[PDB]
RNA sequence: GGUUGCGGCCAUAUCUACCAGAAAGCACCGUUUCCCGUCCGAUCAACUGUAGUUAAGCUGGUAAGAGCCUGACCGAGUAGUGUAGUGGGUGACCAUACGCGAAACUCAGGUGCUGCAAUCU
RNA sequence: GAGAACAGAAAUCUCCAGUAGAACAAAAGGGUAAAAGCCCCCUUGAUUUUGAUUUUCAGUGUGAAUACAAACCAUGAAAGU
């Protein structure tokens, strides 16, 4: 074992002295400081004392008339969140919080028997952490109780890899892709298949993506979007289980499908091409993006959060009229959604080029920034839950975070030594928990833009992680066949 | 965390140390356990492990994890389980009480190499048994095969279960019933 | 509410041990034994003699690792320690230095020839004519196989090679006796 | 077989030396308050607190070999021997030992004012952390009886040394208070033993990192009186005060790269005549 | 064999010295010393860095730095001058397979053991011992 | 061999915190001329290393799209990739690009002198043998044998042009392959330039590395009590090693023969104003303890180093030069009138 | 105040012989399908609290029971020991102080308290 | 000590005593208690690598032993050893 050179005799004898008192007697500012909203609002040079943060929360929310808590960051040089008043006009920038706290990950729980073969996804429950369903190898899906941490009602009746798996937002149907060209639909509460199973496609089922609830209508139920390798998309009403859409205007398999907060679908594939989709002009292309040289992986959206937990929360709760979860899923829509101070989304979109671009398709067709700096492809890309920053997994063992707002870089995540696959976002947008082809999971704080802790135990790699909706829970799922379960 | 076993009752207690003598922070006992429905098997794998959930969440919520601080970040409760001259044997309800309390948030370091389902030909726990266990699933599968023997037996056993209309699946619907509202 | 304290002289800390030394004056009459007030003087002293102990050590830089609870020796990383440095208070030892010093008249010699240290490989050693390592010593060694053998061509040799055995047993005590000696 | 080994090993002197055990030898004059008061201050000295079975007739500034086999066979290099008489009440003798003979001594007596732990507040404690120390007055570093009191207790009641403490094993502090200062021509002012609880509160006066201390006394109180008080020899002195032992120019950079310095003496100019070559002498002209 | 005997002086009567004709590992301090002190000559062009190393698991193999050489049969003291000699095992820097054991503690060094013979072929190659 | 549990056993281990200290430091340690690397503290370097970037080196195209893809019988690629959208941003990129090819040309053939070969059918005589010294293989090889056979390479630099004699082929080799190595300079013949010249380049050649000033003679000289001084501080560094060998590195007829005479105090290497007099390395011995190695001029080939160049260092012998009249406008160019009117009648 | 759980002091807490225990809880008890281990379901593991018993455990009360414990000018500031001086004694010793400093014995008393959580007519 | 076909003064079994006149590596403080004793299950270690003493003849920025320290290892549910 290697260690750390020791101290010498002049650090021991230095570090053996008193110092470093924080009396702090009265650190009167010596410029004015001001609040400013960091979306658009600017709200006032003020020069108060050695105020706290609580008296910074108590002014801005007295300010707002709420006298809801802001995160104050200074000038963003610095870009350091009396914190700042050691550096020493001064503005302090401030964000909504949506007060929240996901206590850190730092414990599994145990290892559980159940699949003979390596998983291949996971998915926990948009309204409760307590059931989490896995795919694997093996033709059988599982649905785990994260409480007991024991298997519950199996899924049967695939008969090849379970290669993806999905739950609805509203949480009454599971949809589950196989390697076989077919797509079921099982109830979480029992097990069985809501009807025969999906058929249409030529080739394995790539994704599958979930129209969001807000854009339903109200009392239905919500289609269902899927891709194939085929490089062919079908949308699939989950009452009538018929596909009343195809579309194929991608030449080569379909990475993934993303359904957007507006209705539109956008797709990566082989093509190197990212196309834009309306579902409410019967199923037809709008737009095409091409600008990767390589083939495009893993499209993600900003919104990606809200419409996947869309009428729910960290909470729990569940509403009571489908009305009620409509507004519900809306205005959680909105929060993300208005952040810029107007209906707007973002799409990030990587690619095995090195590269990853950020376009509004709404807005414009063209790229509205360029992320670079990657060595190897980058495998996951990963929107905050607010839209904040952005964060992508490369297979040169490095983890980037970049500006949502404006697609600059941030900072590098350094630390794992083997390929990411994937990672996913913590609810409070605080943690981040990642996971790589070496025998251990780590997760990082965006925060500190630091390691918060690693998390060995699998024994083998592990392609698959995922955060709970209120974080409490943490699943993963990997080659040494065993399902592992972390919390606090 | 002690937790002890006697006659009719379940007894389990987080306990410090101290000069004077071991100061209880939190405590609870099998007794309690019918304010959340359960009424018969106070003493058995279930009633045991719903006694270390109880008591884990009640901890849990009482130090201020969940609904000198300084020196981020919360610092989890660790527990170390103490269970006195009882016997160490894989299946024994103590290690229930344990999967209990691990569950409820309480990580209290132990190996599953004497949770009920451990085989000794293969190191691996069968999470199907220990689930079945958790639930009374022993309890129902006994009530199931006394249903078509003898009934004396199956009048005295099981009194109560006939008294307040227990079924197989009606005892593990329960216990559920009873964990939510533990939590 | 307040934690700053002023003395006349600065108090003299050692962080090594959590000891904190004052060297201000203290009033006899009021630390004396009739004195119905004597506990309440001696309780704020020691109240701000603490609080400035504590300030000093929540000064001390905090080790902070990334680890899990793996090895049970290594904190987690949720937990941060402060890092007391190295007692500044000269404590008397308990038992002297071991440091006794006897070369056992070989190290002499194998000083004076050029006789370096053997590399102390290990206990396992090719047995030729079988296919079994069968270490030199440490478990059914090859020495006690003349012993186990069955012809021994050339009083039985099987003892007079154990004799041979418990005579350079009894000469390599008796060197240690000699060595001891000295 | 072997297994006596191990016990050896760790009886056998390190250059690291392990904790030091206190063993308490109960006196043929030992009272109930005096058995009482010992067991209260042992409470604290856990896990290195040992009792022995009966009670010893001693009579350490008589005779000191008992002191001396005691230790040597419970290999305690603290002693604390009780002793009760008309004369001095309350006597508790303490004895340090190097190598099992014995170092100093110095006998203390507990006034009648003893609070036991019974009667104060009925608040709790955690056995086995490290206790704070607060040492008041200037002959504690000035006074040799009040230094030997110091390094005693500071020796006896420090525990195990470590270069890294949790914030959370700070509980309770130990307070060592002389009654006023004094000088030559008078009696030995009474040293007062008191341990507070230590409690945490926000002061907004400096933030989390300065927290409100208050202290709630639990005791044992006592007061020592001064009585018979012995010294080991300047020899044993520095024996005892002896590192174990176990590079100009070299620094051990950070990352363990081991770095020498040159250090370059200086160069004067003014000297090498620069050669007189005939382009730079004016002698020859062609102007 | 792989020591030829080299001979000095205007009257070549007095070698003295001998030369390993085979692979060998220097370390990183080598610096060789003065002519006079040489007994034993490892040349430079002999001297390897980097060994191939092949992993039992996935197939795969990458080409990582030599870091010591812990055991070569056959009078170690081969081992001490450090030559390959297949059948020797040498330590491997195995960062670049990103090898973790449990509990977090990446491996960055493992044991491999040399599988062809370098004194015919212009390079190392060894079975990483997993 | 025999089995054991080693040998499938952990060695080197490393744990997260220690990588993450080690990769703080690595941009937070800085080095110092005056301070030099003794042990290097093996680590594992590759996971340090990548620090952040932001180029994206281009993905590998030929993925996406075969050789025969791009071109052959079948051809597929019917359209060109991301051509330009508009005809109007085809003209704009193309018009200006005429002109900025015409600038380069013009730029180019503003040199060409080859277009008089070209032109008139004439070649350039073939470069005099002695021009390409010294870079013969022999000299090379005593080079890197004093280099490894030196634990310290003291280089020697000539006042009147110690940038162009830097030769920093060598020392970048040195700093790569072998970091302990201290490759000290040393400003000899100082004796021959103003004393402002030689405070100049000794303090701005200090920034890098030691560099001492010395004026090599047996008799009267300079700088040698500070050159020994040095040297045995170096050697007490190395008090375990038993003993210290240094190389004197520099170009020919630079006084590396002369510099270690005055060190000896006495004749011990031949020394002539002709280049090349030391043929092959020596040992000498001083001290009991450090031992001076001097080798060959060593020169690395390069273009830029055009005859005149050369000529002008004693890197060349004169004698075997065809036509030194034609190198007379160089030393005009090099030396003021001043300076030859006065040697010069 | 009884009681269960975790303990501190560790015989005023122990040992022998006798007697009671309202409610609750311990305790015995009833069962071997499951987890579990034994030659033995005796021990232990699990189920049952259902068919009972306060017989036993445990708590409490008694013996001028055996031991045990405490305060003490009772021994006692006594014996013993130590250091000093032409005090007497030729010296050793005798008388004094001058500092430590006992115990048997004897007088009188007693035969469990107490820290935290929970429960009971 | 009370009892059991051969079986008695010594064969093996059941019960009540045993402060331990059990075997404890130790003499021995007199210690060791739901053990340091007795019955049963799993187990290699002369594992490496960093630091201060020793040696040499490519003084080996390591080739080795010694001491310390850190990883690793055995066991248990665990504390821990
Ligand atoms: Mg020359």
């Amino acid at each position: 074992s290697t260690l750390i050179p020791p101290p010498s005799k002049k650090q021991k004898k230095e570090a053996q002295l008193p110092r470093e008192v924080a009396i702090i007697p009265k650190d009167l500012p010596n410029v004015s400081i001001k609040f400013q909203a960091l979306d658009t609002g600017d709200n006032a040079l003020r020069v108060p004392g050695a105020i706290s943060e609580k008296q910074l929360e108590e002014l801005l929310n007295q300010l707002n008339g709420t006298s809801v808590p802001y995160t104050f960051s200074c000038t963003i040089k610095a870009s350091d969140p009396y914190s700042s008043l050691i550096k020493p006009q001064i503005t302090l920038l401030y964000t909504p919080r949506a007060v929240f706290k996901v206590k850190p990950v730092t414990r599994s729980s145990s290892a559980i028997a159940g699949h003979g073969s390596t998983i291949l996804c996971s998915a926990f429950a948009p309204h409760t952490s307590s059931r989490m369903v896995t795919g694997a190898g093996d033709n059988t899906a599982r649905i785990w109780d994260c409480d007991t941490q024991t298997p519950m009602h199996t899924l049967k009746g695939h008969y090849n890899w379970v290669l993806c798996v999905s739950w609805s937002p509203d949480g009454e149907v599971i949809a589950t892709g196989s390697m076989d060209n077919t797509i079921r639909l099982w109830d979480p509460k029992s097990g069985q298949c809501l009807g025969d199973a999906l058929r249409g496609h030529s080739k394995w089922i790539t994704s599958l993506s979930w129209e969001p609830i807000h854009l339903v209508k109200p009392g239905s139920k919500p289609r269902l979007a899927s891709s194939s390798k085929d490089g062919t998309i079908k949308i699939w009403d989950t009452v009538s289980r018929v596909c009343q859409y195809t579309m194929s205007g991608h030449t080569n398999s379909v990475s993934c499908v993303k359904w957007g907060g507006q209705g539109l679908l956008y797709s990566g594939s082989h093509d190197r091409t990212v196309r834009v989709w309306d579902i409410n002009s019967q199923g037809r292309c709008i737009n095409i993006l091409k600008s990767h040289a390589h083939w495009v992986n893993h499209l993600s959206l900003s919104t990606d959060y809200a419409l996947r937990i869309g009428a729910f929360d960290h909470t729990g709760k569940k509403p009571s009229t489908p009305e009620e979860a409509q507004k519900k899923a809306l205005e959680n829509y909105e929060k993300i959604c208005k952040k810029n101070g107007n209906s707007e989304e973002m799409m990030v979109t990587a690619s095995d080029d090195y590269t990853m671009f950020l376009w509004n398709p709404l807005k414009s067709t063209k790229p509205i920034a360029r992320m670079t700096g990657h060595q190897k492809l980058v495998n996951h890309v990963a929107f905050s839950p607010d839209g904040r920053y952005i964060v992508s997994a490369s297979f040169d063992n490095s983890i980037k975070l970049w500006d949502g707002r404006d697609g600059k870089f941030i900072s590098t995540f350094r630390g794992h030594v083997a390929s990411v696959y994937q990672v996913a976002w913590s609810s409070d947008c605080r943690l981040l928990v990642s996971c790589s082809k070496d025998t251990t999971l780590k997760v990082w704080d965006v925060r500190t833009r630091k390691l918060s802790v690693d998390l060995p135990g699998h024994k083998d790699e592990v392609y698959t992680v995922d955060w709970s909706v209120d974080g409490k829970r943490v699943c993963s799922g990997g080659k040494d066949k065993m399902v592992r379960l972390w919390t606090h | 965390l002690v937790v002890r076993f006697t006659n009719k009752d379940i007894i389990c207690q987080i306990i410090s140390s101290t000069i004077t003598g071991d100061v209880v922070l939190a405590a609870a006992y099998s007794h309690e356990l019918p304010r959340y429905g359960i009424t018969h098997g106070l003493t058995n794998w279930a009633a045991a492990y719903a006694t270390g959930l109880l008591i884990a969440r009640r901890t849990l919520q009482k130090l201020g994890l969940d609904e000198e601080a300084v020196e981020d970040g919360p610092r989890p409760f660790k527990v170390f389980l103490d269970i006195g001259l009882q016997r160490t044997t894989t299946g024994a309800r103590v290690f229930g009480a344990l999967k209990g309390a691990s569950d409820g948030g309480l990580y209290v370091p132990h190996s599953e190499n004497r949770f009920p389902g451990w085989d000794f030909e293969t190191e691996e726990i069968d999470p199907e048994l220990l689930r079945s266990y958790i639930f009374g699933g022993h309890v129902s599968q006994y009530m199931e095969e006394l249903a078509d023997d003898d009934e004396e037996r199956f009048s005295e056993l099981f009194k109560g279960y006939l008294a307040d209309d227990i079924d197989a699946d009606s005892l593990e619907d329960i216990y559920t019933s009873a964990h939510e509202a533990i939590r | 509410l307040p934690v700053t304290v002023e003395k006349p002289i600065p108090v003299v800390y050692d962080l090594g041990n959590l000891a904190a030394f004052d060297s201000n004056v203290l009033d006899k009459n009021d630390l004396d034994s009739s004195n119905a007030r004597r506990e309440e003087k001696i309780k704020s002293l020691t109240r701000d003699n603490v609080q400035l102990l504590i300030n000093q050590l929540l000064s001390l830089p905090m080790k902070t690792t990334t680890e899990s609870v793996g090895g049970t020796g290594g904190q987690s990383s949720v937990m941060t320690l402060l890092q007391l440095p190295d007692p500044t208070t000269d404590l008397p030892r308990e038992k002297p230095l071991p440091k006794a010093k006897a070369m056992t008249k070989w190290e002499k010699f194998a000083a004076k020839k050029g006789i370096k240290p053997k590399e102390r490989a290990g206990k396992m050693i090719y047995d030729e004519a079988s296919g079994e390592w069968v270490p030199k010593w440490g478990y059914k060694g090859a020495n006690k196989k003349l012993d186990d053998q069955w012809l021994v061509e050339v009083i039985d040799p099987r003892t007079l090679n154990r004799a041979e055995r418990k005579r350079l047993v009894k000469k390599n005590e008796k060197q240690q006796r000699r060595n001891m000696k000295n | 077989n072997a297994r006596a080994k191990r016990a050896l090993v760790k009886r056998e002197a390190k250059l690291v030396e392990n904790v030091k055990q206190a063993l308490f030898i109960p006196g043929q004059s030992c009272n109930k308050n005096l058995h009482d008061i010992m067991v209260d201050l042992s409470a604290l000295k856990k896990p290195d607190m040992k009792r022995f079975n009966r009670k010893n007739d001693i009579h350490p500034f008589e005779d000191m070999s008992p002191l001396e086999f005691f230790s040597e066979k419970n290999d305690c290099s603290l002693m604390v021997l009780m002793t009760s008489s008309k004369k001095r009440k309350n006597n508790m003798t303490f004895i340090r030992t190097f190598g099992y003979k014995i170092y100093d001594m110095i006998e203390l007596m507990v006034a009648d004012n003893f609070k036991l732990l019974s009667d104060f507040k009925k608040l709790t404690f955690t056995v086995g952390l490290k206790p704070m120390f607060t040492f008041q007055g200037a002959a504690f570093d000035t006074h040799p009886v009040y230094k030997q009191i110091k390094s005693l207790f500071l020796d006896f009641f420090r525990g195990e040394s470590t270069d890294l403490q949790d914030v959370a094993g700070l509980q309770h502090v130990i307070s060592m208070t002389i009654q006023g200062d004094f000088q030559d021509g008078e009696p030995l002012p009474n040293v007062l033993f008191r341990v507070y609880k230590l409690k945490s509160y926000k002061s907004d006066q400096g933030g989390k990192r300065l927290p409100r201390i208050e202290l709630v006394e639990i005791g044992p109180r006592l007061d020592f009186k001064i009585g018979r008080i012995h010294t080991p020899s300047p020899d044993m002195v520095t024996e005892a005060h002896k590192k174990p032992k176990q590079k100009k120019n070299v620094e051990l950079d950070i990352m363990g790269d081991k770095l020498g310095r040159i250090h370059m003496g200086k160069q004067d100019l003014g000297k090498l005549q620069t050669r007189k070559m005939k382009g730079l002498k004016s002698k020859f002209d062609q102007g | 064999e792989m020591f030829k005997v080299i001979k000095t002086g205007k009257s070549r009567s007095k070698s003295w010295k001998r030369m390993i004709t085979k692979h060998t590992f220097v370390g990183e301090g080598f610096t060789r010393r003065p002519v006079k002190m040489e007994r034993i000559i490892r040349p430079s062009a002999l001297r390897q860095k980097k060994a191939n190393v092949t992993h039992p698991e996935l197939g795969v193999t990458v080409f990582l730095p030599i870091l010591a050489v812990k055991k070569n049969p056959q009078s170690p003291m081969y081992t001490q001058l450090g030559v390959l000699t297949k059948g020797t095992i040498i330590e491997v820097n195995v960062s670049e397979l990103g090898m973790v054991t449990a509990g977090g503690k990446v491996v960055w060094g493992k044991y491999a053991q040399v599988t062809n013979e370098p004194d015919r072929d212009g390079c190392v190659n060894a079975v990483l011992l997993v | 061999v025999q089995p054991d549990r080693r040998w499938f056993g952990n060695t080197r281990v490393i744990s997260q915190d220690a990588l993450q200290h080690f990769r703080s430091a690595l941009g937070e340690t800085q080095k110092d001329t005056y301070q030099v690397l003794l042990r290097r503290n093996k680590l594992p370097m590759s996971l340090l290393e990548e620090k952040d970037a932001d180029e994206s080196p281009k993905a590998r195209i030929l993925d996406t799209e075969s050789y025969a893809d791009a071109f052959g019988p079948k051809a597929q690629r019917k359209r060109p990739r991301l051509a330009a959208s508009n005809l109007e941003d085809l003209v704009k990129a193309t018009n200006e690009d005429i002109t900025k090819y015409e600038e380069k040309q013009v730029l180019d053939a503003t040199l060409g002198g080859n277009q008089e070969d070209k032109e008139n059918g004439w070649t350039s005589a073939a470069k005099e043998a002695i021009f390409s010294k010294g870079q013969s293989k022999r000299i090379w090889n005593e080079l890197y044998k004093v280099i490894d056979s030196s634990d310290v390479v003291i280089h020697v630099l000539d006042a009147r042009d110690p940038l162009g004699t830097r030769c920093k082929s060598v020392e970048e080799y040195m700093k790569k392959e072998t970091p302990h190595k201290h490759l000290i300079y040393v400003l000899n013949k100082c004796d021959l330039v103003p004393t402002w010249v030689a405070a100049a380049w000794v303090k701005h050649l200090s920034k890098e590395r030691p560099t001492l000033a010395f004026h090599a003679s047996i008799t009267n000289s300079f700088g040698k009590g500070s050159l020994i001084q040095l040297l045995r501080q170096f050697s007490q560094l190395h008090t375990d090693r038993k003993q210290i060998s240094v190389g004197f590195i520099g170009y020919p007829n630079t006084g590396k023969s002369s510099i270690i005479n005055t060190l000896r105090k006495k004749k011990v290497c031949q020394v002539a104003p002709i280049p090349g007099e030391t043929k092959v390395w020596q040992y000498i011995t001083l001290m009991k303890r450090i031992f001076l190695i001097d080798c060959p001029g060593i020169v690395p080939p390069s273009s830029k180093d055009s005859e005149e160049d050369i000529l002008f260092r004693g890197v060349v012998r004169v004698e075997h030069v065809t036509h030194p009249e034609q190198y007379i406008p160089g030393v005009l160019k090099r030396c003021q009138v001043k300076h030859l009117e006065r040697t010069y009648e």
